[PDB]
């Protein structure tokens, strides 16, 4: 019983994953590429 | 077509044409480290030819009072070549043997070897003669390096174990009327996949005359043993700066 539009219109971020035994390791190679760097993060 | 052999790896080869037969130790030919087995998680280096030669190390002159000799394998090829380069830079390292020892006489001489690997070949000490001191080997006693080192109790192989039943360890005979050389290809065995080559070693090549050189005066005194060795399937791991010991 209202004719307002305010009313009528008034959730976790991470998803567990099964892990039993800890994660392997893939073969990876050298890498002589520019702009994407997996070191420098933002502590 | 047994007793001609011819034995290439890397960029040296030898050729015998009077020996037995080549046993490959334990039934299975040394091989690279899968990645069921595999911990270390940085790419090892395979050098594949640098160090995969037959590496001939020394000479003992082989008397008729001669006792044995024993060679930890592998600080005898940590101060030799590529191999000893590598061992010293990498801390980890597996690789496999194929050990050929040489001890030729005329068709007068006598006289038989028992050359057996075992591994883990631990060494004891006389216990300060009675048996109430305990005594540890040095350090020359338990690792000689390329020099070998000389048995003093080769009956119990300074261990307190017989050589009697040495024979059960991967082990071929040199008897002189027979053949001149043995060929024993040996595995890497240890628990742990990788190790480092400074601290363990796998195992000794224990070279022991049983029946005792006999030959008349006037034929050559002089008969040498010389043991060559090659790593097969060698890889190393975690590279650091040269540390020696
Ligand atoms: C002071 O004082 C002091 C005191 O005296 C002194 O000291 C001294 O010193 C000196 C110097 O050094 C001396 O002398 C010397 O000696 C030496 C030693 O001897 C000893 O030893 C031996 C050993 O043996 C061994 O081997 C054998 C074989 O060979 C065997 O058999 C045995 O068994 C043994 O084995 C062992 O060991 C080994 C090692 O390697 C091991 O491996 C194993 O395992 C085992 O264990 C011995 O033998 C001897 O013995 C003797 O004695 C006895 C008694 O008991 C008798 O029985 C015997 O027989 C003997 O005797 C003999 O011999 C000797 C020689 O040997 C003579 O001399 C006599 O006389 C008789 O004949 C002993 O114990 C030595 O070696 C030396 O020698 C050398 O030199 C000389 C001069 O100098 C001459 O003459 C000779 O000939 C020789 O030469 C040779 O060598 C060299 C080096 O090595 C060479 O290089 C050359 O080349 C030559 O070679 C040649 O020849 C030969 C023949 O011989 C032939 O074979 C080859 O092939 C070639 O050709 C010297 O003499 C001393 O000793 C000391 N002392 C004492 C007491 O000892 C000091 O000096 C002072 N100071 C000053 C400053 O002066």
């Amino acid at each position: 019983g209202d004719r307002v539009a305010d009313m009528i219109e008034s959730r976790a971020l991470t998803q567990a994953l099964p892990a039993p035994t800890g994660q392997n390791t893939q073969v990876s190679s050298h890498r002589l590429d520019t702009g994407e760097v997996p070191a420098l993060q933002a502590a | 077509s047994d007793r001609v052999a011819q034995l290439t790896i890397g960029n040296s080869t030898i050729t015998t044409q009077e020996a037995a037969n080549i046993i490959v130790g334990y039934g299975e030919w040394p091989s690279y480290c899968s990645d069921d087995d595999a911990t270390a998680v940085d790419k090892p280096t395979r050098p594949d030819v640098s160090v995969n030669r037959f590496y001939t190390l020394d000479t003992k002159l082989w008397e008729k009072s001669s006792k044995g000799w024993y060679w930890k394998f592998p600080d005898v090829l940590t101060e030799t070549g590529v191999f000893g380069q590598n061992a010293q830079f990498h801390y980890l390292y597996r690789s496999g043997f194929c050990i050929h020892v040489q001890c030729n006489a005329s068709k007068f001489h006598q006289g038989a070897l028992l050359v057996a690997i075992l591994p883990e070949y631990v060494i004891g000490t006389v216990a300060g003669g009675t048996g109430t001191e305990d005594s540890h080997p040095p350090y020359i006693q338990t690792q000689p390096g390329a020099d070998g080192f000389e048995l003093q109790h080769p009956y119990v192989l300074d261990a307190g174990i017989p050589i009697s039943q040495l024979t059960v360890c991967p082990h071929q005979w040199i008897n002189l009327r027979t053949n001149n050389c043995a060929t024993i290809i040996v595995p890497y065995m240890n628990t742990l996949p990788f190790d480092s080559a400074l601290n363990h070693c796998n195992f000794g090549l224990l070279v022991v005359p049983i029946s005792p050189l006999d030959f008349d005066q006037g034929a050559t005194p002089v008969i040498p043993i010389t043991i060559t060795l090659a790593p097969m399937c060698s890889e190393f791991a975690g590279l650091r700066q040269a540390v020696t010991q």
